[PDB]
RNA sequence: GGUGAAAAGAACCCCGGGAGGGGAGUGAAAUAGAGCCUGAAACCGUGGGCUUACAAGCAGUCACGGCCCCGCAAGGGGUUGU
RNA sequence: UCGGGGCUUAAGCCCAGCGCCGAAGCUGCGGGUCUGGGGGAUGACCCCAGGCGGUAGGGGAGCGUUCCCGAUGCCGAUGAAGGCCGACCCGCGAGGGCGGCUGGAGGUAAGGGAAGUGCGAAUGCCGGCAUGAGUAACGAUAAAGAGGGUGAGAAUCCCUCUCGC
RNA sequence: ACCGGAGCGCUGUCUCGGCGAGGGACCCGGUGAAAUUGAACUGGCCGUGAAGAUGCGGCCUACCCGUGGCAGGACGAAAAGA
RNA sequence: AGCGGCACGCGAGCUGGGUUCAGAACGUCGUGAGACAGUUCGGUCUCUAUCCGCCACGGGCGCAGGAGGCUUGAGGGGGGCUC
């Protein structure tokens, strides 16, 4: 019995190609061109996925630390008053409070202060 | 979900130069260009107050620096590096040496720019009385 | 494959590839590489399984109940519609696959026809056929014959 | 609503053409005839051709009005290439495509 | 083929990009007074002739 | 190697020197029109949406934002500015 | 050019202290798989602890392609195979399925059998089509010009005159 | 029409280049190849890295697209190093 | 009348005298075929530049109303000899 090669090829191409819709030029109408370029893509998303976390931690810190700033301490300080006052509450993406219910923010700064010594 | 601002309005600044040391103040400067101390902060955004500087002229740089301490430009050219003293950078056009110190303490992408250009330094005192003259130290 | 053993280019400083001649299975046309060649896929199976199994279908059989024993062939001389009157007053409505072995040359012919039915003589027992068919139906003398060689 | 009109298999390069076909585009029955009545290109003459059979077309079988009508669109496809053999130096041969076009010419009423 | 030959097919970008300034202008003409013809500039054209 | 069940293979009119088309007509289908069944990909082109002329690039990825589009609607698709 | 800017009771060096940042390490929450150990009489299933970077390579379990038995069967013009499309469902994945469009005559469950069974690279083989590019070239530097004619169309065909070899 | 040395005559071989002629190159109309080509959104310096970087780092520079030219680089092309 | 770097800069710029193919000879070694860094005469160097770089020249758009003319000079280049 001949198993010619028929729609396995062709179809196993057709799904790469579709995962690469909107790539530049020959990189998403070649199928090799394409797969390469997958593989690349696959890997970052991944490792974007890993730092994704790490990139947020970030942001949140600046804009604590900015609003920590003008109200007299700095994320430093700010930060062991918390971890000190027992205030694990606060995880540093929920201190967007600083941006919207500064009240609540500034309540928070007295605990830290408090804390301090 | 973590917020994201709207239009909002620059806060137009003014810092006397006269007396600040120079790198010092350039890096405050900088800090101001970006959000960095508003907590609505926002890397991808340009929201940097405007800061405008005035008296540049007469920026304090510790050391032997003036004598010494070289700004180079490369022209193309073969032989193309000059090599310009801090002395007669002030001697000359000397809002540059600040200048020169704020933007090498930008990020260097396209962004960067727009910040760059939210930077007005002058000879001092004195500038463009649109606004906002808010005394900064 | 009915080409020329002639190397096909120099393979030095020709440039092109690297070949030896158009017979080659890279070739298209060439000949095939692992191909079929004709062969025997037959086999000796133990005769004592062999045995084992035709009892065992004719039993597996048994046990389902659908084995029958017959005799009163009248419907003898080939002839499908008075075979069908036969096995109308016989239980076999042709609802069911039917093996009917038998050695009745004209009781074969009749039932031959049928699509329903696999005649068969009794020295061609054989597992398959019996597992192929639902009920199976065989003449006394032929059960005699399946009993001789295992019984 | 619109009139077709095509002259496919026509001896002469695609790149070539369509140079000319870009030239006419939107505009008007009457200038057109008047751009290939003086453009410097052998592509007028095929261009031409095929624009005024669309016209006729658009008269003769949509009762158009010939004073009303203009280039709704048009474009020159890429048929089937004649490959011939060119002889070369030090005996070294290659072909070369001798190709050829479709032009499509479809008109269409100026407004209402 | 002999000494320089290009390093890679230049894109489908590339190509077109060149053939930027590859678009041909359009004729200038002018009706001339005689009939309501058109005419290119500083031409005589048949189908009309000239005031001598 | 392949029109179609059948040649019924497109009369006649129209543009054209012709080729080739547009009407008409045949057929179940003409996107079955004659190298004519299905007609994938590279490749070429027309239209439309998003986008681009101070910006340094394995061409992606993560985030946010704008425009366009599908469910009035909480959603999702395309695109890409940073 | 210390990575840069830039830094001088320092943003350098040394001694002491407190706090913070920070990796895919560790923690939390959810999920997967393997192994061990527990109940489940029970097949199912749940609970607990632990392991899961990987080239050569060994082992295990699957996906799809052609064909055979299942076929005097079942699906099919109320549309088979194949094709194009999807933001949908199922699967860890290889894939499977559904919906829309195309197509127009075949397809082959469950369960098993047999192989010409899966391609991205072999300066691989065959075919198609690109790039270089509207580029080089149009093949002897003996040479042409004009009028008239023919024709859908003429530098290039015919005729006449002039020039040249 | 062998290889070495010298001298006379004469010269763009040269000091040292200039002008002119024709045939190409260039522009328009007609026809229209090739080797090469992982894909390209393809800059400089100083470093770095398999020790010689458009692709890594830092810094500098740079609006988008071409046409005529030059040949330093793409360890350029060609030939599975003679 | 400097020395050195730049693939002892530079052959997709040229040359090809030297070196290092096949011819031939002297000396020389080898029975020999041949050989030697010992010499000697002869000996085919590839029309087309895609990208970067470079010399020049344009098209596009930009410069918050549009246009004509005259300009400022940040930045860069040239020049720098000597008896
Ligand atoms: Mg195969
Ligand atoms: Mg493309
Ligand atoms: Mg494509
Ligand atoms: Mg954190
Ligand atoms: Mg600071
Ligand atoms: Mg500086
Ligand atoms: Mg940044
Ligand atoms: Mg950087
Ligand atoms: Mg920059
Ligand atoms: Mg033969
Ligand atoms: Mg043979
Ligand atoms: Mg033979
Ligand atoms: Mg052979
Ligand atoms: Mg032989
Ligand atoms: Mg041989
Ligand atoms: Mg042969
Ligand atoms: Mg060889
Ligand atoms: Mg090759
Ligand atoms: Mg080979
Ligand atoms: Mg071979
Ligand atoms: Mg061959
Ligand atoms: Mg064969
Ligand atoms: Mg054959
Ligand atoms: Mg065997
Ligand atoms: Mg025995
Ligand atoms: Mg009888
Ligand atoms: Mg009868
Ligand atoms: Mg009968
Ligand atoms: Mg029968
Ligand atoms: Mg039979
Ligand atoms: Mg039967
Ligand atoms: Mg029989
Ligand atoms: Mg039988
Ligand atoms: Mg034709
Ligand atoms: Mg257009
Ligand atoms: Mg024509
Ligand atoms: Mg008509
Ligand atoms: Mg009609
Ligand atoms: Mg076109
Ligand atoms: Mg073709
Ligand atoms: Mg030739
Ligand atoms: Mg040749
Ligand atoms: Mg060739
Ligand atoms: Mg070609
Ligand atoms: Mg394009
Ligand atoms: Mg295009
Ligand atoms: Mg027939
Ligand atoms: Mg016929
Ligand atoms: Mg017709
Ligand atoms: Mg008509
Ligand atoms: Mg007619
Ligand atoms: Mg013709
Ligand atoms: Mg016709
Ligand atoms: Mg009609
Ligand atoms: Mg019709
Ligand atoms: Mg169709
Ligand atoms: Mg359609
Ligand atoms: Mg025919
Ligand atoms: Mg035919
Ligand atoms: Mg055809
Ligand atoms: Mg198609
Ligand atoms: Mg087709
Ligand atoms: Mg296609
Ligand atoms: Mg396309
Ligand atoms: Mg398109
Ligand atoms: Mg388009
Ligand atoms: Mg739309
Ligand atoms: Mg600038
Ligand atoms: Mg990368
Ligand atoms: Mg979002
Ligand atoms: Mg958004
Ligand atoms: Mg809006
Ligand atoms: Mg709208
Ligand atoms: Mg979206
Ligand atoms: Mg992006
Ligand atoms: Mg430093
Ligand atoms: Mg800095
Ligand atoms: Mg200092
Ligand atoms: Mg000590
Ligand atoms: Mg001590
Ligand atoms: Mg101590
Ligand atoms: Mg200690
Ligand atoms: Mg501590
Ligand atoms: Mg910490
Ligand atoms: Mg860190
Ligand atoms: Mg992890
Ligand atoms: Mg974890
Ligand atoms: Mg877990
Ligand atoms: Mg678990
Ligand atoms: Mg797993
Ligand atoms: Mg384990
Ligand atoms: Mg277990
Ligand atoms: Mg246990
Ligand atoms: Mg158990
Ligand atoms: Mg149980
Ligand atoms: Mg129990
Ligand atoms: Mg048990
Ligand atoms: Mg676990
Ligand atoms: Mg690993
Ligand atoms: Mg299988
Ligand atoms: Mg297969
Ligand atoms: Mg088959
Ligand atoms: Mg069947
Ligand atoms: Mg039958
Ligand atoms: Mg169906
Ligand atoms: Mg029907
Ligand atoms: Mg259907
Ligand atoms: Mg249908
Ligand atoms: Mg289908
Ligand atoms: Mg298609
Ligand atoms: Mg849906
Ligand atoms: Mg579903
Ligand atoms: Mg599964
Ligand atoms: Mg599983
Ligand atoms: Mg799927
Ligand atoms: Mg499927
Ligand atoms: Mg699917
Ligand atoms: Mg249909
Ligand atoms: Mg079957
Ligand atoms: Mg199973
Ligand atoms: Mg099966
Ligand atoms: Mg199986
Ligand atoms: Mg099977
Ligand atoms: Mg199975
Ligand atoms: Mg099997
Ligand atoms: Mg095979
Ligand atoms: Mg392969
Ligand atoms: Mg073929
Ligand atoms: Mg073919
Ligand atoms: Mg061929
Ligand atoms: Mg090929
Ligand atoms: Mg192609
Ligand atoms: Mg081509
Ligand atoms: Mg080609
Ligand atoms: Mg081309
Ligand atoms: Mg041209
Ligand atoms: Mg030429
Ligand atoms: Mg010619
Ligand atoms: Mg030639
Ligand atoms: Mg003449
Ligand atoms: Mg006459
Ligand atoms: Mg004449
Ligand atoms: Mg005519
Ligand atoms: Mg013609
Ligand atoms: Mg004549
Ligand atoms: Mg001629
Ligand atoms: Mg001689
Ligand atoms: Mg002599
Ligand atoms: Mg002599
Ligand atoms: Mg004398
Ligand atoms: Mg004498
Ligand atoms: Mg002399
Ligand atoms: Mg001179
Ligand atoms: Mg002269
Ligand atoms: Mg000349
Ligand atoms: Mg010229
Ligand atoms: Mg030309
Ligand atoms: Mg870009
Ligand atoms: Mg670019
Ligand atoms: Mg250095
Ligand atoms: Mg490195
Ligand atoms: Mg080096
Ligand atoms: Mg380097
Ligand atoms: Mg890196
Ligand atoms: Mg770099
Ligand atoms: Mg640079
Ligand atoms: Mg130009
Ligand atoms: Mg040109
Ligand atoms: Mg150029
Ligand atoms: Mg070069
Ligand atoms: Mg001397
Ligand atoms: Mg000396
Ligand atoms: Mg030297
Ligand atoms: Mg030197
Ligand atoms: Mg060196
Ligand atoms: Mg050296
Ligand atoms: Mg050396
Ligand atoms: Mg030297
Ligand atoms: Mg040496
Ligand atoms: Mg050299
Ligand atoms: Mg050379
Ligand atoms: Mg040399
Ligand atoms: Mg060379
Ligand atoms: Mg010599
Ligand atoms: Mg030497
Ligand atoms: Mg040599
Ligand atoms: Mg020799
Ligand atoms: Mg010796
Ligand atoms: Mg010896
Ligand atoms: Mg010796
Ligand atoms: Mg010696
Ligand atoms: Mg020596
Ligand atoms: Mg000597
Ligand atoms: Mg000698
Ligand atoms: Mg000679
Ligand atoms: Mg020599
Ligand atoms: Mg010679
Ligand atoms: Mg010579
Ligand atoms: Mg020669
Ligand atoms: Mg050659
Ligand atoms: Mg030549
Ligand atoms: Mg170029
Ligand atoms: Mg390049
Ligand atoms: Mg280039
Ligand atoms: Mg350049
Ligand atoms: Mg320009
Ligand atoms: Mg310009
Ligand atoms: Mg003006
Ligand atoms: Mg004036
Ligand atoms: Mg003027
Ligand atoms: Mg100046
Ligand atoms: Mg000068
Ligand atoms: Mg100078």
């Amino acid at each position: 019995p001949r198993a010619k090669t028929g729609v396995v090829r062709r179809r196993k191409h057709k799904k790469i190609l579709k995962l690469a819709k909107g790539y530049w030029g020959l990189r998403s109408k070649s199928f090799r061109k394409a797969r390469e370029t997958l593989f690349a893509a696959g890997n970052y998303a991944y490792a974007h996925r890993k730092r994704r976390k790490r990139d947020f931690r970030r942001l949140w810190i600046v804009r604590i630390n900015a609003a920590c700033r003008q109200h007299g301490l700095n994320y430093s300080t700010f930060i062991h008053g918390l971890k000190k006052a027992g205030i694990e509450v606060d995880r540093k993406n929920l201190a967007d409070l600083a941006v919207r219910e500064p009240q609540v923010f500034a309540e928070l700064v007295e605990r830290a202060k408090a804390a301090q010594g | 979900k973590t917020y994201v601002p709207k239009q909002v309005e620059p806060r137009w600044v003014l810092i006397d130069a006269e007396g600040k040391t120079l790198g010092r103040l350039a890096t405050k400067i900088a800090t101001l260009l970006r959000g960095k101390h508003r907590p609505d902060w926002t890397p991808n955004v340009a929201m940097g107050d405007f800061v405008v500087v005035v008296n540049a002229d007469k920026i304090r740089v510790t050391g032997k620096k003036l004598e010494q301490k070289i700004y180079t430009r490369y022209s193309g050219y073969p032989g193309g590096l000059k090599k310009i003293p801090l002395e007669k950078m002030l001697a000359t056009h000397p809002e540059r040496v600040l200048e020169h110190a704020v933007k090498g303490m930008l990020p260097k992408g396209p962004l960067g720019r727009r910040l760059f250009k939210r930077l007005k330094v002058y000879a001092g005192p004195d500038h463009p009385h649109q606004a906002q003259r808010p005394e900064k130290l | 494959v009915a080409y020329s053993g002639r190397k096909i280019w120099p393979q030095k400083h020709t440039g092109r590839a690297r070949h030896g001649d158009i017979g080659a299975p890279i070739f298209v046309g060439g000949g095939v590489v692992f191909g079929p060649k004709p062969r025997d896929y037959s086999y000796t199976l133990p005769k004592k399984v062999r045995k084992k199994g035709l009892a065992m279908a004719v039993a597996d059989r048994a046990r389902e109940g659908k084995l029958l024993l017959v005799e009163a062939f009248a419907g003898v001389n080939g002839k499908t519609k008075e075979f069908l009157a036969w096995a109308k007053e016989a239980g076999l409505d042709g609802s069911e696959s039917v093996l009917l072995v038998t050695g009745n040359e004209l009781v074969r012919r009749a039932a031959r026809n049928l699509p329903w039915v696999v005649t068969l003589a009794p020295e061609g027992l054989n597992v398959y056929d019996i597992v192929r068919t639902e009920r199976l139906v065989m003449d006394l003398d032929a059960w005699e014959v399946f009993q001789n060689r295992i019984g | 609503m619109e009139a077709k009109a095509i002259a496919r298999y026509v001896r002469i390069s695609p790149r070539k053409v369509r140079l000319v076909v870009d030239l006419i585009r939107g505009k008007s029955l009457e200038e057109a005839r008047n751009i290939l009545r003086y453009t410097n290109k052998r592509g007028a003459y095929f261009v031409a051709k095929v624009l005024e059979s669309a016209a006729a077309n658009a008269v003769n079988n949509h009762d158009m009005l010939e004073d009303r009508l203009y280039v709704k669109a048009a474009y020159v496809d890429e048929g089937p290439a004649l490959k011939r053999v060119l002889p070369r130096a030090r005996g070294r041969a290659d072909i070369i495509k001798k190709r050829t076009s479709h032009i499509t010419v479809i008109l269409g009423e100026k407004h209402g | 083929a002999k000494h320089p030959v290009p390093k890679k097919k230049t894109s489908k970008a590339r190509r077109d990009a060149r053939r930027s300034h590859h678009a041909l202008t359009p004729p200038i003409l002018v009706p001339c007074p005689e009939c309501k013809a058109m005419k290119p500039p500083h031409t005589v054209c048949p189908e009309c002739g000239y005031y001598a």
